[PDB]
């Protein structure tokens, strides 16, 4: 699961080049197969790592097809791969018959001549076709060891082995919202309590065989969904011949979430010419929206 | 989906001045934000852009100088210009790129309005009056002169008596001189009878020093 | 990087429906090439997608084709409200995000004879130490004529600035204003100032001069 977190952060790379895939939109694609190619170049010689660019470090050491479709990186290591008394540790091939093929590696070590010529070290002009770099400390910008990491992205006919990261949402608590905790779908109010779950227990149900709570798959293992407000709304009418004002009688509610739903237009039986002036809450309240709680008898 | 620009540029090369790019009702949490430089006849080279993650890219030429910052809830993107040079004065835009399947390309369809950071310092325009009316050519056709110089900005217009006849004439866009100032050459076509008739008053205004001036040429 | 080039000369518009707007590059790309459009005066906008993802906003008449390394912009019958500079951007290299050069599509018009007029500097201008000779060139369609400055039978160049206006919607002509900036001493030293105009619609170069 390629997260691509170390590539965006720590902006210290010299050349962050992407050819086929977008440099920004990478947390959503599902690549078929990825590969890594690591090598150390000498300073400004990193100019032939693009499709079409030819030269001496493009057909003798590492080749590249016309359609690479991937990103490449390069970070400076002058303070690591450089000494003050000789850093002869990296070499490159610059003499070979023809050009290399896409994704080809050759570790041969033998003098080359396209006329036979076994090339005993002195024959007339025979020499080793491998020159060493000039890595030192007191040099210029164009003579510094650069480690180029080539990320070969592929989209061949294969299942989605490598994909982007899966960003989780925020934890909206104390509100009747939809929840999806890795398969557990539905709608409820996320509120904590004083229960004690076991380390191996992932989710928990109630006595009515209904999902009660579950640890957050993300982090901060706490309780989970509580049921929302519901019931049978009744109408209190003192008689059509007497008056024409009524009052809602929401069966079993706290008279606090219903007011928020009405003020935010969230309740299903939302009348168009209805308002709210006062809310009373008792045992089996039936919030009397439009009535006064007088202390008489 | 529409973006509105704000601010501008007045400081000298070597100071700090940030910009801003607003947003609209579109969900600005998964798309990207780019910047476009229009120098009115030059190249538009910019790659610096930030996304939802910690992606912080910069241009190869101007690297480590200009910082980028975006805010999802505020729906605003800022761009501070530190260590400003003399060859970066141009028009800055704000677009949004996106790919259809996942990564085909960048849309850059929705553009903005544009913002300029004119560095250095403004100048107060000067108008050369007493244009030659008839000294060598009396008959035929001629034109007057309301050439203006010594001004950094050009938010001006040349009206001819707010419209009196039906001839058809327009002004000329100014060009940047070697010293660092602009120059405009306003002309007007003469009617069949212009000698001893209604004159033309060049209504030059909108001076940075807030000093109006009018004179017949 | 991906060196992308466009047409060297802007192609005008006429009653036809065939243009030569190209977006050739150095390397080869399958479909990683978009197309934009910038109207002079306002901000640019997306015109043609990668030949297979045409979105809304742009009419269906504006088509797009491309394959291999030679890209062409097949446009239908042009409209007077669909003119401007068409740009294109490559999608094969993320760091070097560069746009096109510019392919303006102005409207064909009868080659018009440039109104050759010259205006000497005012007397009050010499009191400040400067002198500017203005030569007016109006009412001409071909935007290819360059102004030649000759002072005392000597060719002068480098100290002249020209200003070209946009194509008007009334007569479809252009207007050019060339100003020769000279010092006070160099102005008082010379007496003859001629403005040579070489235009395609003129059988002979019209040169206007005056005496100081």
């Amino acid at each position: 699961v390629a997260d691509y977190s170390v590539l965006y952060n720590s902006t210290f790379f010299s050349t962050f080049k992407c050819y086929g895939v977008s440099a920004t939109k990478l947390n959503d694609l599902c690549f078929s197969n990825v590969y890594a190619d690591s090598f150390v170049v000498k300073g400004d010689d990193v100019r032939q790592i693009a499709p079409g660019q030819t030269g001496v470090i493009a057909d003798y050491n590492y080749k590249l097809p016309d359609d690479f479709m991937g990103c490449v990186l390069a970070w400076n290591t002058r303070n690591i791969d450089a000494t003050s008394t000789g850093n002869y540790n990296y070499k490159y091939r610059y003499l070979r018959h023809g050009k290399l093929r896409p994704f080809e590696r050759d570790i041969s070590n033998v003098p080359f001549s396209p006329d036979g010529k076994p090339c005993t070290p002195p024959a007339l002009n025979c020499y080793w076709p491998l020159n060493d770099y000039g890595f030192y400390t007191t040099t210029g910008i164009g003579y510094q060891p650069y480690r180029v990491v080539v990320l070969s992205f592929e989209l061949l006919n294969a299942p989605a082995t490598v994909c982007g990261p899966k960003l989780s949402t925020d934890l909206i608590k104390n509100q009747c919202v939809n929840f999806n905790f890795n398969g557990l779908t539905g709608t409820g109010v996320l509120t904590p309590s004083s229960k004690r779950f076991q380390p191996f227990q992932q989710f928990g149900r109630d006595v009515s065989d209904f999902t009660d709570s579950v640890r957050d798959p993300k982090t901060s293992e706490i309780l989970d969904i509580s049921p929302c407000a519901f019931g049978g709304v009744s109408v209190i009418t003192p008689g059509t011949n007497a008056s024409s004002e009524v009052a809602v009688l929401y069966q079993d509610v706290n008279c606090t979430d219903v007011s928020t739903a009405i003020h935010a237009d969230q309740l299903t039986p939302a009348w168009r010419i209805y308002s709210t002036g006062n809310n009373v809450f008792q045992t089996q309240a039936g919030c009397l929206i439009g009535a006064e709680h007088v202390d008489t008898s | 989906v529409r973006l509105v620009e704000s601010g501008g540029g007045l400081v000298q090369p070597g100071g700090s001045l940030r910009l801003s790019c607003a947003a609209s009702g579109f969900t600005f949490r998964n798309y990207d934000i780019h910047w476009v430089r229009q120098t009115t006849g030059k190249g538009l080279e910019w790659v610096s852009a930030v996304g939802t993650s910690g992606d912080t890219y910069y241009l190869d030429s101007v690297k480590g100088r200009f910082t980028i910052s975006r805010e999802d809830a505020k729906k605003s993107v800022y761009l501070q210009m530190n260590s400003l040079r003399a060859g970066d004065t141009a028009m800055y835009y704000c677009v949004r790129g996106d790919a259809s399947p996942d990564n085909i390309y960048y849309y850059m369809d929705v553009w903005g309005t544009g913002t300029r950071v004119i560095v250095s310092s403004t100048k107060g325009p000067s108008v050369f009056p007493l244009a030659p009316s008839s000294k060598s050519t009396s008959g035929g056709t001629a034109a007057l002169g309301c050439l203006v110089k010594d001004y950094f900005p050009e938010p001006v217009t040349v009206s001819w008596n707010s419209g009196a006849l039906t001839s058809g004439v327009h002004t000329f866009p100014a060009v940047l001189q070697s010293s660092g100032l602009y120059s405009l050459s306003s002309v007007v076509t003469v009617p069949s009878s212009s000698l001893g008739t209604q004159t033309y008053i060049c209504n030059v205004n909108h001076k940075p020093s807030n000093t109006k001036v009018d004179k017949k040429v | 990087d991906i060196q992308v080039t466009q047409s060297p000369s802007p192609l005008s518009a006429s009653v036809g429906d065939r243009v030569t707007i190209t977006c050739r590059a150095s390397q080869t790309i399958g479909k990683y090439l978009n197309w934009y459009h910038q109207i002079p005066g306002k901000a640019p906008k997306l015109l043609i997608s990668a030949a297979s993802t045409l979105h809304s906003g742009v009419p269906s008449r504006f088509s797009g084709r491309g394959s291999g390394t030679d890209f062409t912009l097949t446009i239908s019958s042009l409209q007077p409200e669909d003119f401007g500079t068409y740009y294109c951007q490559q999608s094969y290299s993320s760091p070097p995000w560069t746009f096109g050069q510019g392919t303006k599509v102005e409207i064909k018009r009868t080659v018009a004879a440039p109104s050759v007029f010259i205006f000497p500097p005012s007397d009050e201008q010499l009191k400040s130490g400067t002198a500017s000779v203005v030569c007016l060139l109006n009412n001409f369609y071909p935007r290819e004529a360059k102004v030649q400055w000759k002072v005392d039978n000597a060719l002068q160049s480098g100290n002249s600035q020209e200003s070209v206006t946009e194509q008007d919607s009334k007569d479809s002509t252009y207007s050019l204003s060339s100003t020769l900036t000279l010092s006070k001493a160099d102005y008082e030293k010379h007496k003859v100032y001629a403005c040579e105009v070489t235009h395609q619609g003129l059988s002979s170069p019209v040169t206007k001069s005056f005496n100081r």
